[PDB]
């Protein structure tokens, strides 16, 4: 239930 | 003659005043529906302190306490009207330099 | 028996190695403490001059100076404050926790204009941190000059001066230690000042060539009644603290009173800065001052993630400080502010709505804050939904609100409808809004990721659920003659739902007949409890997600039927003629495998779709 | 002149109100205060007792006690220990920052092995927090029995007491507040003991009835090569709760200027809550002297390496004066590259295991996955501790250097494919010319695995080069480049056709080399998003919505020259110019094999009423 | 005859010690190639401190200054062979009861 983005580029 | 500086904090059923006068000696500890006083004869140089407060709203004096330790005088007063969150502890909005928050028992009940 | 009686004493050889040693870790507030000192010096002797203006017949410019001299090696703060007496010295620098400033704002009149820094009373001794025996120059209006000569060695000599005449007020001399010489240039003592006391009442001017550059050019205003201050003095104030080009886009001042108090800037940046969401380290928006002082600038608690953007200051009386005088006692304080915080920062946005000329430009850059604030904050879910924007149908290239919205909705409408996908010309065009915008009911397009979180904890709005358009039960506000319609055509299409079920087993869990269809054919739909067809392409690219948990709440497809489509009228009498016919075999296949392309759906191995598609291509070429 | 000459000083109830009010944050740290003090005497006691054991003739049991009293609000706390005389009573409980302990501890003979856990010489006064008149009997072996008493008001009394017998040992009495009864409870005082105080030699006893409240000994301090794997499981278990035996365990220890000690155990079983909580990360703990100090603050562990639990132990840093955090920041970025640098060898050693690797690589691939993304230091050492499925293992999974040694004698890269499943990627249409040459294609199938991808682009100096990029370079013979040419070289007049078809979906139309029955693929280009990069960064639902038009793939079109249908359309496409089969075929096969590629095709609506269109003539309607 | 408290860290090029004894007088401080020796009289108490510490490794002792001060005596050495790190003062592993590391200058100057 957690967005789970990781900074990519 | 000088005011003696205090602490003070509150609950959802008393408000809470402790002075600050190490060793002191035949305190007058008095209250009232609207007024608090103080006298107490304290200190190592047997200077006197008097604190006269007025309090911010109705309480019932019959039900308070104080308990005289030799570090300081804890005063507890019965809050007249259960619930009634009291903003600060004298009516006039003027500072008074001597009166600070306890904030190691502060407490925010109303939650 | 007997008691003996006995009073406590204190060993002041190991006294001063604890407030030296351990009570302060970074060796940079010295010039902090000592600013602070002359500040209270400079108020003290302002406040006196009130009553008889002939105080500062000494002198007459309250100011404070550094003067950095490499070639003694010494840091001399010149001041033009109070100063203090033989009696003052002995009592006030040779006394541990000993503060002459507690008592004397204690000995002043009920209410006065005057606030000092300072009550523990060992902030003077943390000028041994960096620097060898200390020199302390006085010059009080009673007395005469007095030399005071110390070294935290257990002694600190009071001695007659000869010297030149400072007229009024001390000057400090340090001795700074030969590794830490790295405090006499002008980049170091600028950053210090600019960080630290910044905002002090009196001007800073850092003699060093002789050109007095003064470092304190810039004035707090948050103490200043907000009804005084112009929309244009806010926007020097925020180009000055934060460096930007631009002027604020919105402002908010206000004041809280009570048990706790203090006051408050908030400045919403005109374009958000990039790479918003990677610094997890360092956030340091919110910074709190107490009593015009720097204290601290990261802590969560101060303000929420989803409100990263915000940029202000707050600033504070009367807080709790730790011996250090760096951090906030009893941490559970902060409950407050953040709850103060909140619920104004929520009132600015209100406020902001109602002028419809530059929201575009807020909304535009700070439309994902809230739709995450949406998802994770449980309590102002209320009033963080009538901040959105929203496409829809009948509005073309305006946003339109929620509650416009619920304005324009039909008088028979018992639900609002809404459709996720993933642009805004492949959603329009879409199969399962043909029947909803033939009837003339709006739809809200949602084109970003963030909706279905943003959807997932919205339940309701206005007293209407939000009902969706890929879903099982769509009912249509439909009339009566179209009940007896689906009756008909029920009782009519069942032996093609079944043969089209055993075709179909184990992908489609029932098919059905739609109600939701004018010109395509069969399209795919899912169940309630479960997941979306949408939200499973981003849960399954989330690259952060259990593997456990796919298998569990899928989906369940359903399949659907146009009862009005050539395609399938004459399938249900190639079917009737013979249930086991090999054309109806390949086709059900093929129209199902081309209706899950027109949902947000994937395959596995689209490679037998293409040797699908490939094969009917050669049919077609004749080869 | 004349220079006067004097001494610092000290305001006692200043400075008595500063202890009390503003050093001390946590009002739950008195009862450990007075259990240090306890273990303090107690030590002091067991190595008295050792050149002459006569002094054990007073009492011989060495232990500590509670006895909570309800009815008269006291908090008992009884020792055995070395106790006070009256000299000592007035000279280390009369004066603030005075400490016999380290007094003792600097007359210790050369190097004798006890610790004691008290420096500053304050921390008795912080009883006050919470008790309003502490009273301290004691009897020492040489002096009787004394009551002390004092209300921290400037004032104490030492009595002499005639009540009754201890033996040997102080016995600390509080008298809790009004509003602070609540320390008086079986659990509140057993949580508090089991967070604070927990790993201290000296049995504790709450008579509420004998209840130790410390079973487990602690084990990090005897040597490892002494220690079976049954303690380290009943270990594990007490210290994490946990019903499952751990999988791993490492004991390491540092010598020098930063010394300390420290245990690893990885568990058996991924828990359910990794990239969730992100708000404590509490697996490694600090201890200092067997007394526990602050859990991990951030940079104690870097966020690949979340899932390791341990406990750190030291003698000697620098501790704050409320002994809650440490005072130099600088400690806590020596102390991280110490705990990576040993747990990136206990995987090494957990390598060899193969049959034990599987069971910890099925749950812990991610954080691996991650590291290789964000530590930019130990890609070498991540890089090693991989397994991929390929074309040539089956149900196996297979490491990179495994791969590297199956390498042909003519390949110069590494193979790789990705997608969003096994099954999808086995049968895709990219890898049917490459695995007909008999080389070896990697999978890769988790979306972690294209970041993973991104920063590696190198391995035993083999360079990884995907086959959905332009530019595939395959060995070929010298009769295959001629074909190729000249296949080319009949195939330029369908080409340009096409492409002036199209001319914005696509940038150019050439002939393939890596398609054997698919008539065609598509490729992006060289500087650019993968196929499915593109895919999985519109998921993301918070980024930056601008950059995607600026770094976006770049469509590159693809023909198999062989297959029947183009060789047919090539005859209408040079026979008539604008045909309308042509014109419609054209567009069919590009959809066609834009889907077949991964892409997310745009306005699904057309390609899907193609085929509803072409279905009815196959009907005939 | 008792030995003094002490507390030392290193840099690239130097060694630190600092003898906390306060108020000193008669001090014979004495630097040599492998061994190290101070002697004050220092305090109200009126006690000899001496402290007879081991060096770890070669030191130059003709380039070595020390810089008495009412509150410490600052003893600055000078390494023997650039860039080699020390890991403790003593040449004997066991503990010494009074001899710490000075945290608040400590340094990860190898870095
Ligand atoms: N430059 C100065 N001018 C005037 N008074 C000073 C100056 N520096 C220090 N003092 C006085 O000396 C005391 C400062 O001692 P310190 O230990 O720093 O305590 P505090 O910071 O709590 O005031 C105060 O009484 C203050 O008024
Ligand atoms: N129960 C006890 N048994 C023996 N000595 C005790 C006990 N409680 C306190 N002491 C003594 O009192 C002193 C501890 O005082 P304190 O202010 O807590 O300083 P510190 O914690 O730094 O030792 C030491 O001299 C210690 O030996
Ligand atoms: F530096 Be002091 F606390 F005013
Ligand atoms: F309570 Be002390 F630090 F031993």
């Amino acid at each position: 239930p957690s967005i789970l983005e990781i900074r990519t580029k | 003659m000088q005011p003696a500086s205090a602490k003070w904090y509150d609950r959802r059923d008393y408000v809470f005043i402790e002075f600050c006068v190490e060793d002191s000696k035949d305190v007058n500890v008095n209250f009232e529906k609207s007024k608090l006083t103080f006298s107490c004869l304290g200190g190592s140089d047997n200077f006197k302190h008097l604190n006269e407060i007025d309090l911010f709203h109705c309480i019932d004096p019959n039900d308070s306490k104080h308990k005289r330790t030799d570090r300081s005088i804890l005063c507890c007063l019965r809050k007249g009207e259960s619930g009634q969150s009291w903003p600060r502890l004298t009516k006039e909005r003027a500072k008074l330099n001597w009166l600070s928050v306890d904030f190691n028992n502060w407490k925010d009940w109303e939650d | 028996e007997e008691v003996e009686t006995f009073a406590f004493q204190a060993e002041i050889a190991q006294l001063m190695s604890l407030i030296i040693n351990t009570f302060y870790s970074n060796k940079e507030i010295f010039l902090r403490e000592l600013i602070s000192n002359a500040s209270d010096a400079l108020d003290k002797i302002r406040y006196e001059s009130l009553t008889d203006p002939s105080k500062l017949d000494s002198g007459k410019e309250l100011k404070i100076d550094i003067i950095p001299n490499p070639q003694e090696r010494t840091l001399t703060l010149v001041d033009t404050g109070i100063g203090m007496t033989k009696a003052d010295l002995i009592n006030n620098l040779g006394t541990i926790a000993k503060s002459g400033t507690k008592a004397f704002m204690e000995a002043l009149q009920a209410g006065a204009d005057i606030s000092m820094i300072g009550q523990f009373g060992v902030g003077f001794y943390s000028a041994y941190l960096v620097a060898e025996k200390v020199v302390v120059i006085t010059k009080h209006n009673d007395d005469e000059q007095y030399a005071w000569e110390s070294s935290a060695g257990g002694s600190f000599t009071v001695r007659a001066d000869h010297g030149e005449p400072i007229g009024r007020g001390t000057k400090v001399i340090l001795h700074l230690k030969e590794d830490q010489t790295e405090y006499l240039e002008e980049r170091r003592v600028k950053e210090v000042v600019k960080k630290h006391s910044q905002f002090i009442g009196y001007p800073i001017t850092l003699y060093l060539e002789i050109d007095q550059e003064e470092l304190n050019k810039t004035k707090p205003i948050w103490t200043r009644n907000p009804d005084d201050i112009t929309q244009e003095e806010y926007g020097e104030f925020y180009k000055s603290l934060t460096n930007d080009w631009e002027d604020h886009l919105a402002v908010k001042h206000f004041s809280v009173e009570g048990q706790l108090e203090f006051r408050a800037l908030l400045f919403i940046p005109r374009r958000a800065p990039f790479d918003l969401f990677e610094n997890k380290k360092k956030k340091n928006n919110i910074k709190l001052y107490v009593r015009r002082v720097f204290i601290m600038d990261s802590c969560d608690e101060l303000i929420p993630e989803y409100l990263n953007f915000i940029r202000g200051v707050v600033d504070s009386e009367d807080l709790p400080l730790n011996i250090s005088r760096e951090m906030l006692q009893q941490s559970k304080i902060l409950k407050v502010i953040r709850k103060n915080i909140v619920k104004k920062c929520l009132e600015l946005f209100s406020e902001l709505a109602e002028d419809k000329e530059n929201y575009k430009k807020f909304y535009e850059a700070f439309s994902k804050n809230l739709k995450l604030g949406i998802h994770e904050d449980s309590t102002n879910r209320r009033r963080l939904s009538e901040l959105l924007r929203y496409h829809t149908s009948q509005s073309g290239d305006e946003m339109t609100s929620l509650s416009e919205y619920v304005s324009r909705m039909k008088e028979t409408q018992k639900s609002i409808y809404y459709i996720t996908g993933e642009s805004k010309e492949q959603v329009a065009n879409s199969a399962f809004v043909e029947r909803v915008r033939k009837r003339g009911f709006e739809v809200v397009y949602m084109t970003e990721p963030i909706d279905e979180y943003c959807v997932q904890q919205l339940k309701e709005f206005d007293g209407k659920s939000l009902v969706s358009v890929t879903k099982e039960g769509l009912e249509l506000p439909e009339d009566e003659e179209e009940k007896k319609k689906m009756e008909e055509s029920k009782a009519k299409f069942e032996n093609l739902c079944k043969l089209m079920k055993e075709i179909l087993d184990k992908k489609v869990e029932k098919v059905t007949i739609s109600n939701r269809l004018v010109s395509s054919p069969c399209c795919i739909v899912t169940s309630t409890y479960g997941w979306t067809a949408n939200m499973e392409r981003i849960m399954k690219a989330q690259a952060l997600r259990d593997n456990s948990t796919m298998g569990y709440m899928m989906a369940k497809k359903h399949l659907e039927i146009n009862p009005d489509h050539p395609i399938v009228e004459t399938l249900r009498q190639k079917a009737e003629a013979d249930k086991n016919d090999k054309a109806v075999k390949d086709l059900v296949v093929l129209l199902f495998e081309t209706a899950l392309l027109s949902s947000g759906f994937s395959l596995e191995d689209p490679q037998t779709h293409s040797n699908r598609i490939y094969r009917m291509i050669k049919l077609g070429l004749g080869i």
